[PDB]
């Protein structure tokens, strides 16, 4: 299927961007198992949220998630200059997953 | 460290992927593959279980590509087979959180390879 | 074995009671009827196959078994109904400078069908060149002697 | 300009494995059946195989029956021919044709009306 | 199957050569399919005629397809150097084809 | 004389295929079985396979069961080994085998009087 | 299955040397259709004994095959230089054959 996600987004420094990621009732709203992803220029992906609002190891406080219906909210605060990246959202569908199109975060 | 490393990749007007293992006990994960298209984002291609009993692919590649594992070499495989233009894309190899299938969608793919390019064009 | 004679016996009352407390035999083995209730059956024919084999070849004797008196001499049917007696006959088959009389089949391009006997001596073409009745290399004479002692 | 280009050609031992490719340009492939013709040295043309537009249709000779596998992709305008368990009567030149009109058969009804170049497969120990 | 073709054939410049190609009645005698090829040295096949008798777009009408029975003929009148070559005829057989042995002309 | 010769040796990683051949010659091939026995490095001899005259009687080992595939082709004098899904204990010296007479446990009756030289197989990454 | 076989024999110039083979109810000890075989590095096995104790032509009186139970054993006697080899038994198994472990010959 598809996960609609805006092309970009951006915030200054220091201050605080949301990254929605929107889906249906078979994946985004029938689940409570959302993912968030960071993706520098040139490396591979990095886990940052998992079950919507689950944070890893090595992920700062300053990222957190949220769930609301079909769409999953990514809200990074206090942003900094390391943070200006590629964020894509992930979620299951039922034996499968399903990836967002992906957000580019400018850090103004 | 936990390790995977992407080989077969270049220019095809079929072609092989392989993924070498290292680091964590290859023989109970299940793992996936993701591929990045040029000016796209993230999208799914395939999945194996450890003991390859349970296989999925995602609709644009199904009954197209052939995932397989051989875990005594600890290295996985995506046999793709008529290539298309928009099969294009940047193929990852990514493990789970968790050894379980479907767990790398429940608590997310922690661990990926550096990836090996893959373009299809006349 | 090669030519184990067949007696084929009809029309008459069979006492298998005083036949199998006859004698003293090595080996009674019946496949789909037991030695007792055949007194109690009645058949359109019977059939008495004898023949002389090695000891070690009397295994093969019996439903489902393989090997040169199974394929080549005497074959029995996976479903076989019926009993096989063997006994040793030293005594009897056996000569101080050897009895060579006994004879059984060594080559042979397909196996024996069940109850199908093969007396045939000719030279077996082992190669690709015909032998024409001619033994040599790749030519053979089919049966071989036991030389019992 | 209708074009056929077969590639895939070599030297293999007796038994092993190769595969042939035959890239489609200049012409609808998604709509036509298209077919393997080899040339033996000293022979004459032996028809190989034969696949139809969907996969639906495929055929071989009883020479390489249960040793040959035809395949088409058509997104890639590509046809294969995997060749397993090679014999030396298997060296000859392989040509990829198409019919004069779409359908299976009709390449025998109306004729081959393009040919590829060819590749060359040599089968000896 | 197999269907037969002589080895080699013949003729003069500005005469005619008839090739035959004999099968049976499951292909040359069983369809009115037969085709014939033309192949110079190093290059591929043309088909010449299609249907027993037709003659597609660019070859000339010195080429006549004819058949008989089991025995398909292709004559060439009005030999000429170029038309030196080998020449193979085609049948349908069946949802599947066959080729003849295959001729050597030679314009003497 | 007669004399047997196997192809198809080489490097090939764990999960892949070969495919090994073996030419004879010197006898008739039409109507004996034939066998391929492989000697694993450090190891001793162990049988593979088993193939009868019409291919009417196969058998393999409980190790590459539902693993390998033998065929023959009577009219090239030709028998074939096709190995899928290759493992590291895989790696062997494979030798084609004829038996004294032509039948199938023959070979197991009267020994096996002629051998080949062998193909070397690897499976390693 | 497996044959059990010793690893390394040993004997003199001109002595003996014994090489068990032991198997089973449903191989060694089942039939009388055990062989023997040798091989010299780098060249192909040989055919010695076949059906416990036969030998074929060309191998000299010196080898000798016997049985009891499920130990098949082959005797070399008046040992030479050209023995020292590999040596393998075989043993039928119904349908299906099995070899020895093998035995490595050193002539001392």
């Amino acid at each position: 299927s598809v996960v609609t996600q805006p092309p970009s987004a951006s915030g200054s420094l220091g201050q605080s961007v949301t990254i929605s990621c929107t889906g249906t009732s078979s994946d985004v709203g029938g689940y409570n198992y959302v993912s968030w992803y960071q993706q520098h220029p040139g490396k591979a992906p990095k886990l940052m949220i998992f079950e919507v609002s689950k944070r890893p190891s090595g992920v700062p406080d300053r990222f957190s998630g949220s769930k609301s219906g079909n769409t999953a909210s990514l809200t990074v605060s206090g942003l900094q200059a390391e943070d200006e990246a590629d964020y894509y959202c992930s979620s299951y569908a039922g034996n499968k997953g399903v990836f967002g199109g992906g957000t580019k975060l400018t850090v103004l | 460290e936990v390790q995977l490393l992407e080989t077969g990749g270049g220019l095809v007007q079929s072609l092989r992927l392989s993924c070498a293992a290292s680091g964590f006990p290859f023989d109970d994960y299940a793992i996936h593959w993701v591929r990045l298209a040029p000016g796209k984002g993230l999208e799914w291609v395939s999945s194996i279980s450890w003991d390859s009993g349970s296989i999925g692919y995602a609709d644009s590649v199904k009954g197209r590509f052939t995932i397989s594992r051989d875990n005594a070499k600890n290295s996985l495989y995506l046999q793709m087979n008529s290539l298309r233009a928009e099969d294009t894309a940047l193929y990852y190899c990514a493990k789970g959180a968790f050894p379980g299938y479907s767990s790398g969608w429940y608590y997310g793919l922690d661990v990926w390879g550096q990836g090996a390019t893959v373009t299809v064009s006349s | 074995v090669y030519a184990w004679n067949r007696k084929r016996i009809s029309n008459c009352v069979a006492d298998y009671s005083v036949l199998y407390n006859s004698a003293s035999f090595s080996t009674f083995k019946c496949y789909g009827v037991s030695p007792t209730k055949l007194n109690d059956l009645c058949f359109t024919n019977v059939y008495a196959d004898s023949f002389v084999i090695r000891g070690d070849e009397v295994r093969q004797i019996a439903p489902g078994q393989t090997g040169n008196i199974a394929d080549y001499n005497y074959k029995l049917p996976d479903d076989f109904t019926g009993c096989v007696i063997a006994w040793n006959s030293n005594n009897l088959d056996s000569k101080v400078g050897g009895n060579y009389n006994y004879l059984y089949r060594l080559f042979r391009k397909s196996n024996l069908k069940p109850f199908e006997r093969d007396i045939s001596t000719e030279i077996y073409q082992a190669g690709s060149t015909p032998c024409n009745g001619v033994k040599g290399f790749n030519c053979y004479f089919p049966l071989q002697s036991y030389g019992f002692q």
